[PDB]
């Protein structure tokens, strides 16, 4: 284990996976980086600082270029202490490398680690690395390259082969059969709100690749505090703003003011009956089309509504979650489990519990009615970017910065599917209305569709240039929009790209952006903060014009 | 400026010192006072408009054309 | 006045008035109120040390 | 609080074995005890001053005036979710017709309704069957951390959170 | 009580910072404008807070006035416990 | 092993307010105040004494300790 | 009948179906389904479990005959089942037909 | 300036493009405040040590036993999946479920009668 | 020969409903915090002893 022949250990497995033949050296090019780093952060662990700065200066050359930001962290790390407090890096040490190879490719490379001649680069591959094994053939270089980029990357596929109800409630076999929980204790005015919502499922235009949306794009002129998060209602009714100065911002679309209900003195002299039900407690001495929400001490960077309309969360800097409410516009609960900036909230389609994602690499599940969580989804290597929930809100998807998406079941809060691929940090995540999909997007511009059931990422969409930080898919599923910081909001075929759909882990998915692509529309210098879809299918979007 | 006893001034910022390489690092004091103060800008509103209809950019004077 | 002296003292002027922001909302929340009173801010100017 | 002096003297010895400190001077363990006492001293001091902070009770004077009560908005709760609760009756009102072949099933299906609510109510009966003294709370202790410099971004609090 | 009957005579004397200004650092941290004497307390506090500073460096200015410098501000905050740094750059 | 009894604890209150009771999440908590403090006390002032290349803990290591990190200040 | 489930099996059972309400099992659907079930699994076991009889005396206070179902309340009464002697000055006794 | 364009260089090699000028000004500001605080506590460990040279061992012990207070990380891997295996197996037993605004307890809410001062 | 009944319709009970659980969507992790729940709130009231609570 001499640190000073590290750079005579790499080289020489260097040396055989470029002098074997072309179909085995694009899948044994992938232990180049986990053999890198894990050589290099053992040589900074052990006080090795000078044959450590020149075993990378060496051999960090010859990387992938979408490592390109994960050397530069590392050529910062040269110390034992400055790695002792990195935590990521500290977990990458610990961990294994999964490392996907075909038993093609595997016989050649264990007939040269198994003799003694080498001895010892063998020694740190069963010692850091996992190699998970497909029976099949060796991947391409351009598959390859789609299915990696993440620490602990390309993760075993029996972490991928459990039973996940990717269904959605009311048969459906892929999903919980007679539970339907049709949200906890749907009321009369829920019923009524699914009343109105088909009449406008009536008027509900079919997308498809000929009838493309129109798109409304609702821009923030002046926005000099930046604005850090957009929701809308389900309904197209409110629309929230999470800005840089620490304030929420909800304004109302619709020709109809924001108002606050009566106080409580107004309220207690309401006779019984003679209607006096939902329309007597609105204060009309307090109607804006905007109400300002304070409270937060830092920029607040997650919105999200409940489908009832009332109920608004917000996340921020300073670690807490707060619910304001939207019928006296206060807040009520401040929700103090991360002493992180959470950055990202959103309710459950139910309405009930809600999930947020934090800088402290946790995810955490709460229900409106307990200062403290009940999931902690805590497996993550790095930020929760994103947390999603599913259409059935059984699972909770969170996209992550160690570019990894993770699906959580909200019972025994296990993993149940790991999503690599991504090359930079998880911006935004949805999912298909059917429940089978997961559409993901990244800074490096790529939108990967996963499947759940299968969990095979079966579409690579590659039109954006700059962080895709907005996806949703249309009201029947035809259409997926995606919205990035190249100021553009792009239409994909969400029907063409899910036509086809295992024994071997992928499905040689081909270059089809091209033939998914119906529209790039770019935008005035306006990043595409939200993307939101009407009942009636028309596309709605906020920027903050810069 | 670095309190040693962080009461006063805790992790709350100052909004950093304007400051410059090519100041005159000397001013009168009244010159300060007698200068206009600069106009507060307009507060955020919410304008909408059409990006597309039905796939068709308009050349709306929110668009780029 | 010297000129580096201005900025320094508007700087602790600014991050003055940011603290009896921070820590009177503080004072308040923590017991359970949205708004600070006078006794929120005379609890707040006793922990800067400013002999009310 | 004047720690005793027979067990701290033990104390200090065994954490110094990992040193190499295998004696003390005999003027160091009062010297630990007079140190954990300004210690505790200054925390039961400290969340004295917030635990008589929720001692006062504006109401009772008249130079304070009331801005916004949310709490009887739960009186509002009541009339909601008690409303709702009625238009759940209403709609059970309705089971009750579904459930001379009709008039005979709702007198058997009332005979394991009511029966059963009275069984119900006697569960909830035995389930429920089943000086300024001010004192100092856990959200005191967190209160009193994140404010200081240290301890604000540690583990100690992180974990406090959570207890 | 002095201190109640102090802010009680505070609908007149407009202090020497305006309160559209005290106000807005007062929003920024979650302070919202409820009762606009209360605002004017804080835009006192504020004053004598930096008055207190200005009186105390004008002192060892005496014993080395007509300018307030570095090295006058260093003394001053040093009894307040406060290390200021000089910009250096 | 413990060297807070828990009853002198409630002492060290006693002596504030005659009118103070603790929890028992607090108590428990502020013995492992204590506990966490008395390792970090000696386990940085007897690196002082292995500065002064001296195996005996003196007092003068102790009292250094707390004036510099904790500013405590108790005379010998 | 959904009559035993004012017995400590039965409430135990619901107090675990209330920790699920507030975590997961969120109102009635799961929980209401189960209970449902269990309704049937504890009549089931009555009736065919077995048992063993006696005979005995005691004095009354109260009584109410309601949805075929007979609640009493006897005071100083003592119940002696085989060998077993037993006393009791407040007995509480439902029984359904 | 020298200081300066070292700084620009730093943050070049972090790849950050485009940044606020006054961000050089302030990381300098931050980079002097560390240095005279290692400094100022190295001859403070130096005159424990009886020592008129303050030499490497000296900013050796002031520069670990300021990064022992001043800069934090986060919590490890290890508590973070101890306290989540104590947290996603206990039962979190129950409080007030049907409560119309579901809510924790009023003490852990915001929700008072939230007082003021009578304008007089 | 009480405990012994209680012990046997638990035992049954458990058993019949964990395919309606399953139906309904449910972990068999729940089953047995169920279970756990349920034998623990006996062995907190102490009215008679338990084979669960001595575990």
């Amino acid at each position: 284990g001499d640190p000073t022949m590290y750079e005579e250990y790499y080289s020489g497995l260097k040396h055989f996976i470029e002098c074997s033949l072309d179909c085995h050296r694009a899948e044994l090019s992938q232990l180049f980086y986990p053999l890198f780093v894990h050589m290099y952060l053992e040589l900074v662990y052990n006080q090795h600082e000078n044959e450590a700065k020149s075993f990378f200066e060496k051999f960090h050359g010859d990387q992938e270029c979408y490592y390109q930001d994960d050397l530069r962290v590392l050529s910062s790390l040269t110390k034992k202490e400055h790695m002792k407090g990195n935590e990521t890096m500290l977990d990458f040490r610990t961990s294994k490398f999964v490392l996907r190879i075909s038993r093609d490719s595997y016989q050649l490379l264990k007939r040269h680690l198994q003799e003694k001649q080498n001895n010892q680069i063998w020694n740190i591959v069963q010692e850091h690395l996992y190699i998970d094994i497909f029976d099949g053939m060796p991947r391409s270089k351009q598959q390859i390259d789609a299915m990696v980029g993440s620490l602990a990357g390309e993760a075993k596929r029996e972490a991928n082969k459990s039973k996940v109800f990717f269904g959605l409630l009311k048969q459906d076999p892929n999903a919980p059969p007679q539970n339907r929980i049709p949200l906890p204790e749907l009321k009369d005015s829920d019923k009524l709100d699914k009343i109105m919502n088909m009449k406008e499922t009536t008027k509900r235009v079919r997308l498809g690749p000929d009838c493309l949306p129109s798109i409304c794009f609702y821009t923030f002129l002046n926005a000099y505090q930046g604005l850090t998060a957009v929701d809308v209602t389900d309904d197209s009714s409110l629309i929230a703003g999470g800005f840089a100065d620490s304030t929420v911002r909800v304004w109302s679309v619709t020709p109809k003011k924001l108002r606050s209900v009566k106080q409580a003195s107004d309220l207690s002299l309401i006779d019984k009956e003679s209607d006096d039900v939902l329309e007597r407690i609105m204060d009309e001495k307090t109607a804006s089309e905007l109400k300002i929400l304070y409270g937060h001490s830092g920029p607040v960077y997650g919105a999200s509504f409940s489908p009832d309309r009332n109920y608004l969360l917000s996340s921020s800097e300073d670690g807490t979650v707060r619910l304001w409410s939207l019928q006296t516009f206060t807040c009520l609960v401040g929700y103090k489990g991360h002493n992180y900036p959470v950055w990202d909230t959103q309710f459950s389609p139910y309405g009930y519990y809600f999930v947020s994602g934090g800088h402290d690499r946790v995810a955490r599940l709460w229900a409106t009615d307990h200062y403290q969580p009940l999931r902690i989804f805590a497996g993550h290597l790095a930020d929760v970017n994103c947390t999603r929930f599913h259409p059935n809100s059984n699972y909770v998807a969170t996209g992550s910065a160690d570019r990894t998406v993770r699906l959580w079941d909200v019972l025994n809060g296990n993993c149940v599917r790991i999503f690599t691929g991504h090359k930079g940090p998880i911006h935004s995540l949805t999912f298909s209305p059917n429940g089978r999909f997961l559409a993901t997007g990244a800074t490096d511009g790529r939108v990967l569709l996963w499947d759940i059931g299968h969990g095979l990422m079966v579409g690579e969409l590659k039109g954006h240039t700059d962080t895709v930080c907005s996806l949703r898919f249309s009201r029947d599923g035809e259409i997926l929009a995606s919205g990035s910081m190249d100021n553009t909001v792009r239409l994909w075929d969400a029907i063409k790209a899910f036509e086809d759909l295992t024994a071997t882990g992928h499905i040689n998915l081909p270059e089809n952006s091209q033939e998914l692509l119906l529209g790039t529309y770019m935008t005035k210098s306006t990043p595409v903060v939200h993307l939101h879809f009407t009942r009636r299918n028309l596309v709605l979007a906020a920027g903050a014009y810069s | 400026f670095h309190a040693q006893e962080f009461i006063p001034f805790r992790f709350a910022s100052g909004g950093g010192r304007e400051l410059y390489f090519y100041e005159e690092k000397e001013v009168d004091l009244s010159d300060i006072i007698n200068t206009p103060l600069p106009r507060v800008p307009l507060d955020v509103c919410l304008k909408a408009h059409w990006l597309s209809i039905e796939g068709c950019q308009p050349a709306i004077p929110e668009n780029p054309p | 006045a010297e000129k580096a002296s201005v900025e320094t003292l508007t700087e602790m002027l600014q991050s003055y008035i940011s603290e009896i922001g921070r820590s009177a909302k503080s004072y308040c929340e923590h017991t359970a109120r949205t708004q600070p009173t006078l006794s929120d801010i005379v609890v707040t100017l006793v922990e800067m040390g400013f002999n009310v | 609080t004047f720690l005793l002096q027979a067990p701290l003297q033990r104390r200090i010895l065994e954490i110094g074995k990992k040193h190499g400190i295998t004696e003390l001077h005999p003027d160091v363990v009062s010297y630990v005890s007079h140190a954990t006492q300004q210690r505790l001293q200054n925390l039961v001091e400290k969340i004295s001053e917030t635990a008589q902070q929720k001692n006062f009770s504006y109401k009772d004077d008249d130079r304070y005036e009331q801005a916004s009560d949310v709490r009887a908005q739960l009186k509002f709760f009541e009339q909601l979710d008690q409303i709702e609760k009625q238009r759940k009756d209403e709609q059970e009102r309705e089971i009750l017709m579904r459930a001379q072949l009709r008039l005979k099933q709702k007198a058997k299906e009332m005979q394991q309704q009511e029966l059963a609510q009275m069984r119900q109510r006697d569960a909830n009966l035995t389930a429920l069957a089943a000086q300024r003294i001010t004192r100092v709370n856990l959200r005191d202790l967190i209160f009193c951390l994140e404010n200081e410099r240290e301890t604000s971004h540690s583990l100690l609090l992180y974990k406090a959170f959570l207890k | 009580t002095p201190l109640v009957d102090f802010l009680m005579q505070l609908e007149d004397y407009t202090p020497t910072i305006p309160d559209a200004v005290t106000g807005y650092y007062l929003n920024r941290a979650g302070f919202e404008a409820s009762d606009p004497r209360i605002i004017r307390l804080i835009s006192l506090a504020a004053q004598k807070f930096i008055s207190d500073i200005a009186n105390d460096a004008l002192q060892h200015c005496k014993m080395k006035k007509y300018t307030l410098t570095m090295e006058d501000l260093t003394p001053a905050l040093s009894e307040y416990g406060i290390n200021v740094k000089k910009p250096h750059y | 092993n413990q060297v807070l009894t828990k009853k002198k604890l409630q002492d060290l209150v006693r002596e504030v307010d005659p009118n103070e009771q603790l929890d028992e999440d607090v108590e428990e908590m502020l013995l492992q105040i204590a506990d966490d403090f008395i390792e970090s006390v000696v386990t940085a002032a007897c690196q002082l004494a292995r500065h002064r290349k001296s195996s005996t803990l003196e007092v003068k290591d102790v009292q250094l300790h707390l004036e510099r990190q904790w500013n405590m200040w108790i005379p010998g | 009948y959904q009559l035993y489930r004012n017995t400590t099996l039965g409430n135990s059972l619901q107090e675990s179906l209330d920790e699920l309400i507030q975590s997961q099992q969120i109102t009635p659907q799961l929980a209401l389904q189960v209970l449902l079930q269990f309704d049937k699994a504890i009549n089931a076991a009555l009736a065919q479990r077995v048992r063993n009889r006696v005979n005995f005396r005691g004095s009354l206070n109260t009584y109410r005959f309601c949805d075929n179902v007979w609640t009493f309340v006897l005071n100083d009464v003592e119940f002696r089942e085989v060998t077993e002697l037993i006393k009791v000055d407040k007995v509480k006794i439902v029984a359904c037909d | 300036p020298k200081d300066a364009q070292m700084m620009a260089q730093i943050l070049k090699d972090m790849g950050i493009t485009e940044y606020e000028p006054r961000v050089i000004n302030q990381m300098l500001e931050f980079a002097f405040r560390y240095v005279t605080t290692i400094l100022d506590d190295a001859k403070i460990y130096s005159s424990h040590a009886k020592k008129a040279t303050v030499d490497a061992d000296d900013v050796r012990l002031a520069i670990q036993c300021r990064a022992d207070q001043s800069f934090t990380s986060p919590p490890p891997r290890d508590f973070l999946l101890d306290i989540a295996r104590q947290r996603n197996q206990t039962p979190l037993p129950l409080i007030k479920p049907y409560s119309g605004p579901r809510l924790p307890p009023d003490r852990y809410c915001l929700t008072a009668p939230n007082y003021r001062l009578k304008s007089l | 020969t009480v405990p012994k009944l209680y012990r046997s319709v638990i035992e049954d009970v458990i058993n019949d409903v964990r395919d309606i659980f399953l139906d309904d969507g449910v972990d068999e992790q729940v089953l047995m915090e169920l279970k756990t729940l349920w034998e623990n709130k006996l062995m907190q009231s102490r009215a008679v002893d338990g084979f669960h609570s001595e575990e």
